């Protein structure tokens, strides 16, 4: 037999990394990945999930489509394995996360990429902006900040030097690291999601500016 | 289900190589000739063995990351002195 | 460059150079420390103005949270003026009105930026994409490589949130500064943003204590 | 391009400058200039619907075109129309020629293309050719008034600064501005004719370029379709 | 770091200055 847990714990490591939650950056390599689907093969309550993968295997421009049942099987399952929230587009990033590492033939080194081949318009970034001011200047405020609201600052100053300990200890470069990734995360995903092309290089371009100024 | 054996030496390989430990010695040889054809031994299947446990340890492809990196103006005497002395003040 | 000292009376000299790498050396470190320290100080002031917004249910929920709306527009205009604050010091007031507008899918949230504001001929409104900064929250953190209970990882979260605003408060202030022509265009172009503030801010940023940089981003852009 | 305004009091050297870039201003000059564009035109439409109400027009246009019968309306609508669009070009005229006839054309023998309303004058007073059927097909197209027609970056700026009952729809609008395009050339062609002969009328109409030499003199001293530039798409193929 | 640290205490001493030391075959270790 097997280990459970092993394989276990790796496939949700590589749901994880794919889904792009766990913004810790760790290698893969293909005792990973056959970990993980073994996994997949042999767990029943995630065999909905493995046949997926099954389809990513094959030429993978086409996503199955799935009844209403089966989509809420399929996301029961992987947060059950995840251990959560998900949906449906973490699910086609599994899709194509997956297909194309099966794409990936064996190598000795690792091709950094970027989210495609999800969502079917091909959308600009320029119109996109324009579509999104119709839909977002069609929509009366709810919300209502009246007067010159004065920012309450907290003068607790011992509560301030409380706080300022607690996370002294904290490795503030980690902190910047973890968030950065999660911002180009969130830019790649939902310019994915849009199908807009991602203009990474006016993402670069912010910190070439904070750079500067 | 016959290449089980081989297939428990394989999935041991992963990460490290571990290390190989007779009937079922001949089953597996016998195996493995069948996937082939040509004579064998435990030499060519340590061989393959290799073979798929480097593979499985060989890196696959991966996706982008913030990478982090660690990091002229001088402070003149006047403000550096008007924000010493305010604090001399403050000192009791 | 070195440094001599010598007996007037005698030709004796006893010459000392001095190197400048030791002493960069110790200038960047204190720097570094000193940076450190005042990043941690905004941060912890930050946390504490939040606590003095009067939530006991945290952050992160405190997004997850669907019908709670009043909480997130409050929230959402501390943090905007307290960055305001952070850019002017003198100002610790806002406009008097503010709008705010809870945009909840991807037909209503523009990628990149789910923070925005155009007006409505009397106001700015606030547009916000709960569904994106909620998962954008919602990341595991590597909060590992290289008596309030807090955590590193939800000092990731404030960090996060702040630089989400921070970036929105780019947009805003070149809003207001130039006419929603040049928003437009930083929107579309950031590098437009080192011309608008090498001219107001240098005259600094809380970003600009690191640079970042996505690996293997050459081949990425093609 | 820019310009550096120099703020200073002349008690000390102490001297502030200002760039100022152009281009905003420019764009709120022609952001100006469309929505008053925008607003002339939809009030010249607004009053010439309204004196069409006023002409006792009780079905609306599209089934006044399919009455055959009611000549006496075709007449009146046609006159009305012609009227407005002199008047446009002559505001203080608002009147014109004591005796007016008006002539129908209803099939293909008696309807040409390109120029569906013409005039020959029977040497002693103009006539109003009209062809029924032509126009009855055109209102007749279906329409869409929902498919918005079109610098990507200044269209971003316009959108995002753009801070967005008698039963009547979009689709009349359509059916109006049409008529009153289609009467606008056809009223250029007869200034072509009135101001320099049938046969100059007929050279104009042969060649509309000549409406070039004849009203950018006269009609430029602008149309309502000058409003946009108007082509047809990949026209540079298309010629090829 | 140490040449720089020490250029102000050890110049005015080592022991193991007194030969050169290498490792061998940078040509074609480094290679």
């Amino acid at each position: 037999l097997i280990n459970m847990r092993r394989y276990r714990n790796a496939a949700r490591k590589l749901i994880h990394h794919y889904s792009l939650n766990s913004t810790s950056s760790t290698e893969y390599k293909i005792s990973d990945v056959v970990m993980t689907m073994i996994f997949l093969l042999r767990s029943e309550k995630y065999h909905s999930l493995f046949k997926l993968l099954e389809t990513t295997f094959d030429d993978y421009t086409c996503r199955p489509q799935m009844t209403q049942v089966q989509t809420d099987t399929l996301l029961d399952a992987v947060r059950s394995l995840l251990e959560m929230t998900i949906d449906l587009t973490t699910v086609d990033i599994m899709r194509s996360s997956f297909a194309r590492c099966f794409n990936s033939p064996i190598m000795r080194y690792a091709k950094i990429v970027l989210l495609q081949n999800v969502a079917d318009k091909r959308t600009t970034l320029e119109e996109l902006l324009i579509e999104r001011g119709e839909k977002i200047q069609m929509l009366q405020p709810q919300q209502y900040i009246n007067s010159g609201t004065e920012i309450p600052f907290c003068d607790d100053a011992e509560f301030l030097n409380r706080l300022l300990k607690h996370i002294d200890p904290y490795p503030l470069s980690r902190m910047y690291y973890n968030a950065a990734n999660t911002m180009f995360y969130t830019t790649m995903e939902n310019y994915a999601v849009s199908n807009c092309k991602f203009n990474i290089e006016d993402y670069n371009n912010i910190f070439k500016v904070m750079e500067n100024i | 289900e016959k290449y089980h054996s081989l297939f428990k030496l394989l999935e041991t390989t992963f990460d490290d190589y571990t290390c190989r430990p007779q009937v079922q010695t001949d089953t597996l040889l016998d195996a493995v000739r069948s996937l082939l054809s040509t004579t064998i031994d435990l030499t060519t299947v340590d061989i393959m063995r290799s073979s798929f446990a480097r593979c499985f340890n060989s890196p696959i492809m991966r996706y982008a990351k913030i990478v982090l990196l660690q990091n002229d103006k001088r402070t003149t005497l006047e403000e550096l002195l008007i924000e010493r002395g305010e604090k001399i003040q403050m000192l009791q | 460059v070195r440094t001599v000292t010598e007996i007037v009376n005698s030709d004796e000299k006893i010459q000392k150079t001095y190197e400048l790498a030791e002493f960069d050396l110790k200038n960047l470190s204190s720097l570094e420390s000193y940076e450190t320290l005042k990043i941690k100080l905004a941060l912890s002031k930050y946390m504490a103005m939040l606590s003095t917004l009067e939530m006991t249910q945290p952050l992160l929920e405190i997004f997850r949270n669907k019908a709670d709306t009043r909480q997130i527009a409050a929230v959402v205009f501390s943090t905007l003026a307290f960055i305001h604050n952070r850019f002017h010091p003198l100002v610790t007031n806002f406009t008097n009105k503010m709008e705010f507008v809870v945009t909840e899918t991807n037909d209503t949230s523009i990628p990149g930026e789910p923070i925005l504001f155009t007006e409505n001929e009397g106001v700015l409104l606030c547009s916000v994409d709960r569904p994106s900064i909620v998962k954008m929250l919602s990341r595991e953190f590597d909060t590992e490589a290289l008596d309030f209970s807090i955590t590193e990882v939800e000092a990731t979260q404030y960090l996060t949130l702040l630089l989400t605003v921070e970036h929105a408060y780019l947009h805003y202030y070149i809003f207001k500064n130039y006419g929603v022509f040049e928003y437009c265009k930083s929107l579309t172009d950031h590098s437009l943003f080192t011309n608008k503030l090498r001219s107001t801010m240098s005259t600094n940023l809380l970003l600009s204590k690191f640079k970042f940089t996505i690996e293997d981003f050459d081949k990425i852009n093609s």
